[PDB]
């Protein structure tokens, strides 16, 4: 945001053009998958699931 | 000058309508922000009434302005020399100027190009966005429909 | 400036997510806001997050 906050031309930018979500979405998606606290639910019975 | 329901152009976001003017105070000064929201961008933008022309907002183009912009789209051959990249920077600047006449000159130059040679991807995206904003302006200047304005374009481009 | 994170409803119910491998999710909308100090404006939208 602050990077392209100046490269863009003022009196022309919109927040839609400033906000880039791709780093956010990549960060989340690389958390839930491939992170040693995001595990396969060990469900070989209700107690292990619990 | 401005009131509710003013179909108004806003550089660079094209046409848009005002809903009201809110009595908000900034720095001890209850400025009369006009709350305007655009159709294309899908966003609202409120601005003080004072700095309207300074930021560049404008009443829609009158019919004589429409006549002049048609005459500019029916303009002569006057063209730029070599270094298409030079002209890319140039006409991109023209687009950024947000003037209807200059944008029409942009779309006419790209029309005589893509009719004859064939643009590149960036060139075509340029012409597409320019034609988009110009169609929006013409549709809300004639007070008419969308496809009608593009048809008027293609038929005025022809002559 | 940001504000007001709101979730619309999920896009796929649970069983169908599990079936087609769709990750059971839901969209974020964040009412952004851009303000220029020199002249004074707002660019307020409803961004997809």
């Amino acid at each position: 945001v602050r990077e392209r906050m100046t490269t863009q031309d003022v009196e022309a930018i919109t927040p839609q053009t400033l906000i880039n979500i791709r780093p956010v979405v990549a960060a989340i998606k690389e958390f839930f998958g491939t992170s040693q606290l995001s595990q396969f639910m060990d469900q070989n019975n209700p107690l292990s699931g619990l | 000058i401005f009131k509710v329901g003013d179909t108004v152009v806003y550089p660079h976001h094209g046409a848009a309508l005002v809903e009201a003017i809110e009595t908000r105070t900034i720095k001890g000064e209850q400025k009369e922000y006009l709350v305007l929201k655009v159709a294309q961008g899908d966003l609202t933008v409120r601005v003080p009434a004072e700095n309207a022309e300074y930021v560049g907002v404008r009443d829609v183009v009158g019919q004589e302005g429409l006549d002049k912009v048609f005459q500019v789209l029916r303009a002569p051959h006057t063209e730029e020399p070599t270094n298409w990249s030079r002209r890319y920077k140039a006409n991109l600047e023209k687009l950024a100027s947000g003037d209807v006449n200059k944008v029409a000159e942009v779309v006419r130059d790209l029309w005589r190009r893509d009719q004859e040679r064939g643009l590149s991807a960036g060139e075509k995206r340029m012409l597409a966005k320019a034609r988009q904003i110009l169609v929006g302006e013409l549709a809300l200047a004639e007070s008419t429909d969308d496809a009608k304005a593009e048809t008027i374009l293609d038929e005025v481009l022809a002559a | 400036s940001f504000s007001d994170p709101r979730f619309d409803d999920v896009k796929a119910p649970v069983d169908e997510c599990k079936d087609k491998d769709m990750t059971y999710a839901a969209p974020l909308f964040v009412t952004a806001e851009f303000i220029n100090n020199n002249t004074g404006e707002i660019k307020s939208q409803t961004v997809f997050m």
